[PDB]
């Protein structure tokens, strides 16, 4: 009861916003980095 | 001269020594024998001397210089650094209770001596050493995150 | 012996550790006989009577459920000042006023 | 008034050539059955908030995205074929072993989380 | 505690309330071994049922 | 509750990582005509 | 009676495999028509009884090779595999060292006993009186014994298994508090003894269940 | 006014830094209690107010930046709390100062990139939290 | 072995179905309508 279950808010805010960033850290580098080490690898066949 | 450091020879053999090194830490259990207990320590000096003849040998077969060239040598010489300072600060007059426990774990450090030379996945490594400088910025923004969050709540829920 | 229980009811100790509090004041109450004179007292930024006594009693069966009542119904809520607490503890001990 | 106002414009025969339209008339007899057996029954009264998506998704952009992602789910039905038999053959060899274990209401075994049965 | 002849409980727990608040007769207990033979009077306690 | 699930958390998780992968993908391409593959290439290729 | 029934039918099933697996080898004279023979040979040797009972699950196993879109499927499974063979011996690696690190750390300090009083197996003997939801006008009878942590450290395979759970997410709070509590060798937990312990459990979570787990699925997707 | 370049810049990015260190060291107590470090940290906030409020002043001379409207908000609503407070859930109000460490970003050009990009990705996210608001919306009417 | 095999083949068959479904859709996720698309001709099938 009360205006005490608007605070619920912190917690919606901090999930969402907090593992949206995750995904934008942690999968930025899974992508931007490892696809590169498989262009490398790709590359590097070529030229061997 | 450098013949033997180089042979194929030399690679099994160091390969084998990281093994049961690695073996006489992760036989540590709670309520272990006695006699286990002497045989990790005995051991614990015995392989550090192990490699301690093998970085004295490998020292005196090629020159400082191109030691440390490699990124690994100039690592593996800080490990057995500690190696032998463990030993002889743990018989000496320093109990440090919970001193041998940090140092138990910097000589499990060396398992990589078998990791650097996959050539499958080392080009992966290189790609996370360049992106340093996008890596960091990425970890330290999420930090950012997490600090004000923190101290958000603790105004609200303190 | 002359007893005074001095009780912190800052704001610290709100929760669990109040409930601790007020069942373990209550509970050195019960080693306490006709011979013995107790009263109890807290302390938060300002030291006062938990109760109406406002010196040692004889510490009966009477007395001490007043005393227990009044531990059973203290909040916590304020400052810690251990100058003013002990200072209101230790003139308390000095009255003569009365039969100790 | 919706239902008949628009037969009379659009023909019942070219009426069920949308696909919207086709499931949107079923919601207006469904939703006046209940009324009229207001004065078993919440089989109809559920289907009047299923009015939302028939005309709220009318917005190009998350459309597609739906449409374009359920089309890929039924172009890979085998892959999905997986999962089920995974949780087939866990399932089957889940009431073996642990099916025989006495449910407690303070364990995790309990009357709502077993292996007794396969559902 | 000890700067004034006490000593230093801690009650973390309900099961640390029974014993810690009867703690305290050990300490004023002191004098009364240190008397000798004239701390060795019998007393007699209320009216109470057994 | 099965159904919320499998369709609030399950799809929807598919949804986000399908369409962040895309954007990570987009840049993929584009950066190829910027030279940062190419610089990181032509560093390891004389590294050994 | 469901299961004689259900015996029942299993009793016409098998005559209708092994009359059709008769067929396939009067008329041929391999691996996945060796499993048909398999599948089949349990039920009439069972015709202990529990491996064999529990071994019959094979039964939909055998429809891979009788549907072009299920033998492809999982053929790429294992090729699937095989790429990511070599990120499952780093994280399995990185895992071990963990594990043989965090023995060092809590190696036999999540012992603890049934009352909260007791802080050594000397004195965590015997019966003590507990007070049902720290009602003081509650009290109950119970025996106090020194127990032990479900997940612990006390030897390499029990750090690997508390440590996979770790990586899952689940009670993972539980065992951070557990082990900030962690005194001594054989003693009791102190609140709060040493909150920088903490720093284990932020640096695996970050390095193998975040790091490791998202370039993992960055992996597959490339 | 006019050595507003590099010199002292530093500084003022220094004051937040330090300030963010003030706050992670105010120990929240339970029903008004505090101890002694909670009562000097009072007065380093008087000083902390002071060079933000100061530094606002002199920038002035930035008003329509994005960055520059949250430094004027935090001061001017810094200074109604403590104007309020002084002359009496008021304590609630300083959650606002949690906003000055967020200014660390603008600071650090090099740093600010990698928000931006983050913060222009979320465009392709919307129609998908788009979605997520009905589904939610749907099964909670019919829950 | 019975829970702890399960969760590891449940995540690598789930994200195996996740991926290959947004294999399927690079060619609508990696869309670039500021280029061109099938949308545009579905523009001109409409006005038609
Ligand atoms: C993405 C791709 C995924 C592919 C598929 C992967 C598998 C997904 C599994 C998740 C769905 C689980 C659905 C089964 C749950 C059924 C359930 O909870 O039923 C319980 C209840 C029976 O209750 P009773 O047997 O009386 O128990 C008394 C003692 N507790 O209910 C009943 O009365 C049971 C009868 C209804 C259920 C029928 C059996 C359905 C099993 C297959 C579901 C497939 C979806
Ligand atoms: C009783 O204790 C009080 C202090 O607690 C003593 O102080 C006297 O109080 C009375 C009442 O005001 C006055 O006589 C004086 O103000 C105080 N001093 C003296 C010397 O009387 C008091 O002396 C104690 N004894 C009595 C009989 O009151
Ligand atoms: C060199 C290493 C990696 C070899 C692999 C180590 C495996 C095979 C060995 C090394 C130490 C062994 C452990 C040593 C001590 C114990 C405690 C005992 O009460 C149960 C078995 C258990 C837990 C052993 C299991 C097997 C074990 C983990
Ligand atoms: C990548 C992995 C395998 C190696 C890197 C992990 C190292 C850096 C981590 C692993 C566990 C960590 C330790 C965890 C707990 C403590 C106890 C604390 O009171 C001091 C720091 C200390 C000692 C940490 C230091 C850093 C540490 C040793
Ligand atoms: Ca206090």
């Amino acid at each position: 009861s009360s205006s005490g279950m608007i605070v619920c808010i912190y917690f919606i805010i901090l999930f969402i916003c907090g593992n949206y960033i995750l995904l934008n850290v942690f999968l930025a580098i899974a992508v931007d980095n490892l696809a590169d080490a498989e262009s490398l690898n790709t590359a590097q066949k070529e030229e061997a | 001269c450098r013949a033997a450091v180089k042979s194929v020879t030399f690679y099994w053999l160091v390969i084998v020594l990281v093994f049961l090194n690695t073996l006489t830490i992760s036989s540590e259990h709670y309520n272990q024998p006695d006699w286990l207990t002497q045989i990790q320590d005995i051991a614990n000096k015995v392989l550090l001397a192990l490699f301690t003849c093998e970085m004295l040998v490998k020292m005196y077969s090629l020159g400082l210089q191109a030691y440390f060239v490699s990124l690994f040598n100039r690592f593996d010489c800080f490990v057995v650094c500690g190696g032998i300072t463990e030993t002889i600060l743990v018989e000496l007059e320093i109990m440090s209770p919970l001193g041998i426990s940090v140092f138990r774990c910097v000589r499990l450090l060396r398992i990589f001596k078998v990791t650097r030379h996959w050539t499958s996945l080392s080009n992966l490594v290189a790609s996370l050493l360049n992106s340093m400088k996008s890596i960091a910025s990425l970890l330290l923004l999420l930090f950012l995150f997490i600090i004000i969050f923190s101290l958000l709540g603790m105004q609200l829920f303190g | 012996k002359d007893m005074l229980i001095l009780v912190d009811v800052s704001g610290s100790v709100s929760g669990l550790t109040l409930k601790l509090i007020r069942t373990s004041v209550s509970e050195m109450l019960e080693t306490l006989s006709d011979d013995d004179f107790v009263n109890v007292a807290s302390f938060n930024s300002n030291a006062q009577d938990v109760s109406c006594f406002q010196h040692l009693v004889q510490a009966n069966v009477r007395n001490k459920k007043v005393l227990k009542d009044a531990v059973n119904n203290i909040t916590a809520k304020g400052i810690t000042d251990y100058k003013k607490g002990f200072s209101f503890a230790f003139e308390q001990l000095l009255n003569y006023n009365v039969s100790r | 008034v919706e239902m008949v106002l628009k037969v009379i414009a659009f023909k019942p025969k070219g009426y069920f050539s949308d696909a919207w339209n086709t499931f949107d008339s079923l919601i207006v007899i469904g939703s006046i059955i209940d009324v009229a057996l207001s004065e078993s029954i919440t089989f109809f009264r559920l289907f009047r908030v299923m009015r939302l998506v028939k005309l709220l998704s009318r917005g190009e952009g998350i459309r597609t995205l739906l449409w374009t992602f359920i089309k890929s789910f039924q172009a890979l039905p085998y892959v999905a074929l997986l999962i089920a038999m995974l949780f087939f053959i866990y399932a089957v060899i889940g009431m073996q072993m642990f099916g025989k274990v006495a449910m407690r209401d303070n364990n995790q075994i309990n009357r709502n989380n077993n292996f007794q049965t396969f559902p | 505690a000890c700067e004034n002849k006490g000593y230093y409980y801690e009650i973390p727990s309900i099961g640390a309330i029974r014993i810690n608040t009867q703690e305290y007769l050990d300490v004023l207990g002191r004098p009364m071994v240190l008397a000798g033979d004239k701390a060795k009077q019998v007393q007699w306690t209320n009216v109470y049922l057994d | 509750f099965v159904s919320l699930v499998i369709f609030g958390s399950f799809f929807v998780l598919n949804l986000v990582l399908g369409v962040l992968s895309g954007e990570f993908s987009k840049e993929r391409e584009k950066a190829k005509a910027r030279g940062d593959f190419q610089k990181l290439r032509e560093k390891q290729q004389l590294e050994e | 009676f469901r299961n004689t029934i259900l015996g029942y039918f299993d009793y016409a099933f098998t005559a209708i495999f092994t009359v059709e697996i008769l067929l396939k080898m009067t008329t041929f004279g391999n691996y996945f028509n060796l499993l048909d023979m398999l599948v089949v040979g349990v039920s009439l040797v069972s015709f202990v009884v529990k491996i064999l009972r529990v071994l019959r699950v094979l039964r939909p196993l055998r429809a891979i090779n009788r549907a072009k879109g299920l033998k492809h499927v999982v053929q790429c499974v294992f090729v699937a595999i095989r790429t990511i063979g070599n990120i499952m011996i780093v994280t399995t690696l990185l895992q071990f060292m963990f594990a043989c690190i965090g023995v060092q750390l809590f190696k036999g300090k999540f012992y603890r006993c049934t009352d909260e009083a007791k802080s050594n197996p000397e004195e965590c003997r015997g019966l003590f009186i507990l007070y049902k939801d720290g009602d003081v006008d509650s009290p109950v009878v119970r025996e106090r014994i020194w127990q032990n942590s479900d997940f612990n450290f006390d030897n390499v395979l029990s750090a690997m298994m508390a440590l996979f759970t770790v990586s899952t997410f689940e009670g993972w709070p539980a065992l951070l508090y557990k082990a900030i509590d962690s005194n001594g060798e054989n003693i009791g937990p102190i609140y709060n003894h040493r909150v920088e312990i903490s720093i284990f459990f932020i640096i695996y979570i970050i390095i193998v269940a975040f790091f490791m787990m998202n370039i993992f699925v960055g992996f597959v997707i490339v | 006014s006019i050595v507003e370049w590099k010199p002292f810049d530093i500084f003022i990015l220094l004051a937040i830094f330090a300030n963010c260190v003030a706050l992670a060291i105010y120990i929240p107590f339970p029903e008004d209690d505090s101890n002694s470090t909670n009562h000097n940290l009072e007065k380093v906030e008087y000083a902390f107010l002071i060079i933000f409020t100061v530094e606002t002043f002199l920038k002035i001379i930035y008003v329509r930046n994005g960055w520059n409207l949250l430094d004027f908000v935090i001061v001017i609503v810094g200074l109604f709390s403590v104007i309020l407070e002084q002359l009496t859930d008021v304590k609630a109000l300083r959650a606002f100062r949690v906003l000055r460490p967020l200014r660390l970003v603008s600071g650090v050009p090099s740093l600010q990139v990698v928000l931006n990009s983050i913060i222009k990705a979320m465009v392709p996210l919307l129609h998908i939290a788009l979605l997520v608001l009905f589904v939610i919306i749907i099964y909670a009417i019919i829950g | 072995v019975y829970f702890i095999s399960f969760y590891m083949l449940c995540a690598f068959l789930i994200i195996n179905l996740f991926v290959a479904v947004i294999m399927d859709n690079f060619d609508y996720l990696t869309r670039d309508w500021s280029i061109l698309g099938p949308h545009h001709l579905d523009e001109f099938k409409r006005i038609w």
